[PDB]
């Protein structure tokens, strides 16, 4: 009946983080009780005030998806937040719309809980600190601060992907991001703009509790680099008044409760 | 072959300054047009980049898909594929001269404000 503390007692701060010891998701599980059908746990000592959806964009990437489980569970739980992990799966052929299966992640989400925190984390970056804590801030939070891929330093300070934070009122207050991002890049650059033109900032972990590890694979088919990004981000200020939360369409062709995850299949339609 | 930041701009030194772009510009730009991959290649319309700089075989080199291109910079563009800066960076000074630092479309958008972060603090 306790509020949880402002920082956990059970963080226990870098980690080492390899993927080459298989995982299991059955031991996974198993390593993890206290995470319901769904994946959704909630703190039996304490009250915590994050409540907290994680929301992953995919397709085609299970073998990420496991050690991503594996990894995030007992962090997040170490972290006191009551959580649910969201998988939102493109269905079809069409390219890779992260920022719109994100949107989708937050409409779907919302109807489960009453969340009121938002991590939207792909599904190949792991934290290597549990102080890297995945919440929401009194700013929009980037989290995936310091990867390895770019030698744990930020790549740009203007840098958004990866994964971030945004409380539902900061997210409702920029219209949520762009369905319009087709292919690879400018999507994160996109919302990062959205953020500026709505008088919010960039809240961010230091350096050494942001390192983050991503798990190394090869250039996705049906997401190529958009030839357009640059255009697209040039116009944010306008194009984010009719494209966003506002303007979302899909169809929910599955809704699959695993005991670690809750996997959302989507139609999310093609580049018009 | 993924380079950085710092040898970008060790590399990249005789571009300094050309048509009044800097190695801060630069670096910024390369990084949203290549992310400093020497063997990016990414396809765009009927045309392919090629390289760190991305440089179009539309237009700029000869490609054994488009043999008809005006071949501009007079090279392969398989040439720009390789470790070796020298005639990336020659054809890239041509770009600047006919076209200008627009043809990278990253420019403005990305590094237009903020330079101070992109130089190399090393020597
Ligand atoms: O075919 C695809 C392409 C992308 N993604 C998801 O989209 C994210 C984007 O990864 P990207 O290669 O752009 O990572 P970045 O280089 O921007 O860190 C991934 O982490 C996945 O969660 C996916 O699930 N399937
Ligand atoms: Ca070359």
């Amino acid at each position: 009946l306790t509020a949880c503390p402002e920082e956990s007692p059970l963080l226990v701060g870098p980690m080492l983080i390899e993927f080459n010891i298989p995982v299991d998701l059955k031991l996974v599980e198993q390593q993890n009780p206290k995470v319901k059908l769904g994946g959704r746990y909630t703190p039996m000592d304490c009250i915590s005030p994050h409540k907290v959806a994680i929301i992953i964009p995919f397709r085609n990437r299970q073998e990420h998806l496991k050690y991503w489980l594996y990894y995030l569970h007992p962090i997040l739980q170490r972290q006191q937040l009551d959580y649910g992990i969201y998988v939102i799966n493109q269905a079809g052929e069409s390219m890779f719309n992260r920022a719109k299966l994100l949107n989708v992640g937050f409409k779907e989400a919302l109807k489960d809980y009453d969340y009121n925190c938002f991590v939207f984390s792909d599904v190949d970056l792991i934290p290597m600190n549990d102080h890297n804590t995945y919440r929401c801030f009194s700013q929009p939070r980037h989290i995936s601060v310091a990867m390895d891929k770019f030698g744990f330093s930020l790549p740009y300070v203007q840098y958004f992907g990866g994964v971030s934070a945004l409380s539902k009122q900061q997210f409702l207050s920029i219209n949520g991001f762009p369905n319009n991002y087709w292919g690879w890049g400018g999507e994160d650059d996109d919302i990062y703009n959205r953020l500026a033109f709505r008088g919010m900032s960039v809240s961010r972990p230091n350096a050494v509790i942001g390192k983050c590890r991503m798990i190394r694979h090869s250039r996705d088919k049906k997401n190529e680099p958009n030839p357009q990004r640059f255009d697209r981000i040039a116009h944010t200020k306008e194009t984010m008044l009719s494209d966003g939360l506002n303007s979302l369409t899909y169809m929910v062709l599955e809704v699959q409760r695993y005991p670690l995850y809750t996997k959302i299949t989507v139609d999310i339609g093609t580049p018009s | 072959t993924e380079l950085t930041k710092c040898k970008v701009s060790h590399a990249i030194k005789d571009i300094d300054g050309y048509q009044g772009i800097s190695l801060l510009e630069w670096a910024c730009v390369l990084f949203h047009t290549s992310g400093y991959d020497t063997q990016a290649v990414v396809n765009d319309n009927g045309s392919t980049e090629y390289g760190l700089f991305q440089i179009s075989d539309r237009f700029w080199c000869k490609s054994s898909e488009f043999p008809e291109s005006e071949n501009i910079c007079g090279i392969s563009c398989d040439k720009l594929l390789d470790d070796e800066l020298d005639d990336d960076i020659a054809c890239a000074k041509k770009i600047l001269a006919i076209k200008g630092i627009d043809y990278w479309k990253a420019y403005k958008p990305m590094c237009s404000e903020k330079l101070e972060q992109w130089r190399c603090e090393k020597p």
